[PDB]
């Protein structure tokens, strides 16, 4: 169990840690988060009480270093930093725990939600989508645009998701125009899985990371990426059986965890109706279809 | 963007463009089988690809053999249309290739877009206009060449005959759309108007009769009257 200490909490802010969130008042004696489960990535995120725009936050993995949060009054935000002095860090954390100034990561034992949302997500891959190689953790916010969005303006601050475009030379083999456009199996299996992602785990990891960025930050381009990666699978007639089964589980937990109030902006009607009812895989996502129907029958 | 009444004169500027109409590509007769079920039999079709500025018509004849052993023919017909249009563009010298292709039915956008990926600078546009190009098979010499074909064939025509020697493209396209609208709304009457007078002939090298300027005015008024009457009947107004 690991810890992310906070130097202080100078401004009123709602802090999220994974799917949990807490309110912290201006100059409240709050000094961080303990009992963070090892073995998964995590995200700690922020929304200032004065500015309900720009949610922002940090993806991290405590096995990669000792990380803490410190408010910066010039840039006006809570910044993640790495403490390289391990003795100094253990000492700080032990004092803050002794003084019980830390919230406990509030995992119920029965609950695999976070594991299920992050099963394929790796820090090494996140850091290639979010390029800032001097840090071991990755900043994301509401406003960052994706590479594909940029093509259609600062590169250092972009989300470098894999570009998916169904009407592109990459997606369409010369002489298989109609075949490849109506059955995307060759774009999925040869171009994307074998060529770019190498395996389905990396594909699912990017899909899960895009969903999480959309849900936690309202990042619109991430939402586009999530739906595109779903649609590419559903629009392929030939998909390994293990991928379909795993996709059904992945999407089920994503839909289960989505705030009911955000389904309007976070779920694209066309993609979902096509995937569940028109596509090749309309009959392969039983759990996902059942939760969508019982929780969001309006969208459909 | 879409082509509509408001940007209509764009058709007659000096940027090369083509209309593509796919409504006569996949043509069938419906009939009963011995057992009393219904079956279709395909007949030859055509792609109607038209430069509205010059009148040049690229009539790609679609022989029934292209459907042999294929499923979902109405969907295939749209891709075949896009395949043949793309091949036509590739065959043209660079300075003759269109800058825009305007499809008369929106369902052609994706097939043509995908087939034209190699020409990213050719804009594929839909239109809000209700153009009567389905009536092209009411023009006798176009119907005759389609039905007689025994193999795929591309044939070049000028759908304006020599009209552009005396009138502008705008006026020529308006005459063409009026004639075709009339032929669509009541083929028998429209054809009666065009051929009533045996002394007016169709040049062996033309599609329409050799009217003088004054006779064209009379013809055009007769086609207008036809179109308006038919309409009153349609709607009981
Ligand atoms: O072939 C021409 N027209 C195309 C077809 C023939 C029947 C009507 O449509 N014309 C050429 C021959 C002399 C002028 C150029």
């Amino acid at each position: 169990m690991n810890t992310v200490p906070f130097t202080s909490a100078p401004i009123e802010v709602t802090i999220g840690i994974d799917q949990y969130s807490f309110n912290v008042k201006e100059n409240q004696p709050f000094h961080g988060i303990k009992d963070i489960p090892i073995g998964h990535v995590h995200v700690i995120h922020f929304q200032h009480a004065d500015n309900s725009s720009m949610r922002y936050g940090y993806w991290f993995d405590c096995r990669m270093g000792n990380f803490y949060i410190q408010y910066d009054p010039k840039d006006g935000l809570y910044k993640m930093m790495e403490e390289r002095d391990g003795a100094k860090f253990e000492n700080i954390v032990h004092n803050f725990k002794e003084r019980q100034m830390m919230v406990s990561y509030p995992k119920i034992d029965e609950d695999d939600t976070w594991y299920n949302l992050t099963e394929f997500v790796q820090m090494d891959k996140i850091r290639k989508i979010v390029r800032k190689d001097e840090n071991q953790f990755s900043y994301v916010d509401s406003s960052m645009t994706t590479v594909q969005e940029n093509e259609l303006s600062d590169p250092a601050h972009s989300l470098n998701y894999t570009v998916i475009n169904f009407k592109s030379r990459e997606a369409i083999r010369p002489g298989h125009e109609m075949e490849d456009f109506l059955d995307k199996s060759y774009y999925l299996n040869t171009v994307m899985l074998q060529g770019i992602f190498k395996n389905s785990s990396n594909y699912f990891g990017e899909l899960q990371f895009a969903f999480l960025n959309a849900m936690f930050f309202g990042n619109y381009g991430s939402s586009l990426q999530w739906h595109a990666m779903i649609e590419l699978i559903c629009s392929s007639a030939t998909v390994p059986k293990h991928m379909l089964d795993k996709l059904d589980e992945i999407l089920y937990y994503q839909i289960k965890t989505l705030p009911e109030q955000y389904s309007d902006i976070l779920l694209n009607e066309r993609v979902w109706n096509i995937c569940l009812y028109s596509s090749f895989q309309k009959n392969s996502l039983h759990n996902t279809e059942k939760i969508m129907e019982n929780k969001y029958p309006e969208l459909l | 963007g879409a082509m509509n009444s408001s940007n209509y004169a764009e058709l007659f500027n000096n940027d090369i463009k083509l209309f593509v109409d796919d409504t006569n590509v996949y043509r069938v007769t419906v009939h009963k089988t011995f057992e009393g079920n219904v079956a279709t039999k395909a007949i030859n079709g055509c792609i109607f690809t038209l430069n509205p500025k010059t009148g040049h018509l690229f009539l790609k004849i679609i022989h029934t053999s292209v459907w042999a052993g294929q499923k979902r023919l109405s969907q295939l017909a749209k891709w075949k249309t896009a395949e043949e249009v793309s091949a036509l563009v590739r065959s043209l010298p660079k300075e003759e290739q269109p800058k825009q292709i305007i499809v008369t039915r929106k369902a052609m956008l994706d097939p043509l877009e995908v087939h034209m990926l190699d020409f990213p600078n050719i804009a594929i546009r839909p239109t809000e206009l209700r153009l009567p190009f389905s009536a092209a098979m009411s023009i006798d010499k176009l119907s005759d060449v389609v039905m007689k074909a025994t193999e795929p064939q591309m044939v070049l025509f000028n759908i304006y005959d020599d009209w552009l020697d005396r009138i502008s493209s705008y006026t020529a396209f308006s005459r063409l759309t009026l004639l075709l609208r009339a032929l669509k709304t009541n083929e028998e009457s429209a054809k009666m108007i065009l051929l009533s007078d045996p002394t007016i002939t169709i040049k062996s090298y033309h599609l329409w009769p050799s009217f003088t300027d004054e006779q064209w005015i009379t013809i055009e008024s007769q086609m207008r009257d036809l179109i308006l009457t038919e309409y009153g009947r349609k709607y009981n107004v």
